[PDB]
């Protein structure tokens, strides 16, 4: 009936860092996925209330969306690119585990992930 | 609707 | 002793509480789940229920044997289900949390 609090976007205990890879994950990778036509259901955290999905947060316990990833990158939340990529994987994985293969939301997530993999292939060398 | 290992829930599609 | 009790009260209890743990907490009931070809393919079944019963009943000789049963459970899921399947992704989340706990043995 209610949505849980969103994932954190900053943490004083977590060491902050800004690298050219993390800059590329914000300026190139995330910007490309964000501007995509299939991006609108992945921009904010999954609103189980408006979608009439009482079971979504009974199944998914580690939610993730691109808005959370966007704030974390802007707040230098990640120490390296792997941690940021791991949130992307969590966002896609959650969608594949909760929904059926062939659903609209899964076809949409599969298209975003393919473009995501296209940019990750050319992630710059850490300088 | 989706079923995994006995547990069943509503997907976004329904 | 210290390594076998750590796998019972820390490793097994952490994975048991995980969100994607319910398919792996008990042996696969292929008759109930309507999987007639499961035990034709999986010749070494393993689950968290039996691993729990082996730790609290002194069945292992060292921590390495307990890691084998965990890998056997993960393998039997990666063998029977297609890569990228929902159930496979759920098993990869458990294994990642498993390799993080074993790394701090
Ligand atoms: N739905």
């Amino acid at each position: 009936s209610t949505n849980p609090p969103p994932p954190e976007t900053s943490n004083p205990n977590k060491p902050k860092r800004q690298t050219n890879q993390l800059q590329y994950l914000l300026r190139v990778v995330l910007k490309t996925l964000w501007k995509h036509q299939f991006a609108w259901p992945f921009q904010q955290p999954v609103d189980a209330v408006k979608l009439n999905l009482p079971d979504y947060y009974k199944i998914i316990k580690t939610p993730m969306d691109m808005g959370t990833i966007k704030k974390r990158l802007e707040n230098n939340y990640y120490w390296n690119a792997q941690e940021c990529i791991q949130d992307f994987n969590t966002m896609f994985t959650n969608c594949y585990i909760y929904n059926k293969p062939g659903d609209d939301i899964v076809l949409m997530a599969e298209a975003l992930e393919k473009l995501f993999l296209q940019k990750i292939n050319e992630l710059p060398t850490e300088e | 609707w989706k079923t995994i290992a006995g547990k069943t829930w509503r997907t976004k599609q329904c």
